């Protein structure tokens, strides 16, 4: 039991460390793009830029 | 005006939406009809090989911008007379209009019915608001029964 209670202080350590769980966002400035849309080479060429 | 049908936008997300609809009176004339766009413009999607059904629900879609939607952009449809249609046949419209940032109330107390029950039956509150059946006259005594 006492051992299960060091096992609970061990792991809340590690969530401690972590913090809070990021949410992945799934609503998005993402449209759905065409490919040929997405890969543009002015598309890498303004990035780069 | 008497009654043609209902027209509603459903925004998909950014520069994408929706239009359902369900027209009343389907007897007359269409061969591959029409969607306006600010009342004079625009042929929206002119892809369709079917003539719509009395009391049916439909769905197609349409890309279009945010930005005159936010001023009021008149959305027709139009049931294509065979060979002469612009807006000749049995033609409805609505406009549309957006405006960000106002009213949060009204929507959120659906959230707070759904998501009560979400937690108390066990089902996710995806499956929950999934499983009720929305009627513009169905009461939520009608919809909590159901």
């Amino acid at each position: 039991r006492d051992t299960l209670n060091e096992a609970k202080m061990w792991y809340m350590q590690a969530l401690g460390l972590l913090g809070d769980k990021p949410v992945s966002i799934f609503s998005n400035g993402w449209e759905n793009p065409s490919l040929s849309n997405a890969a543009d080479k002015t598309q890498a060429k303004q990035f780069h830029d | 005006e008497k009654q043609a049908d209902y027209i509603d936008l459903i925004p998909q997300g950014g520069n994408q939406f929706l239009v359902n609809f369900s027209v009343k009176k389907t007897k007359k004339d269409a061969t591959h009809f029409s969607i306006g766009y600010n009342k004079s413009f625009n042929n929206l999607a002119d892809k369709n090989g079917f003539v719509p059904l009395a009391g049916e629900h439909y769905s197609i879609p349409v890309t279009l911008d945010a930005k005159i939607l936010e001023k009021k952009t008149k959305i027709g449809i139009t049931r294509k007379k065979p060979e002469p249609a612009s807006d000749e046949n049995h033609y409805t419209s609505a406009t549309f209009t957006i405006h960000p940032n106002a009213e949060p109330g009204i929507w959120l107390l659906r959230l707070n019915k759904t998501l009560r029950l979400a937690k108390v039956s066990g089902m996710t509150p995806h499956e929950t608001q999934h499983a009720l059946i929305h009627v513009r006259n169905d009461s939520s005594e009608y919809e909590l029964r159901r």
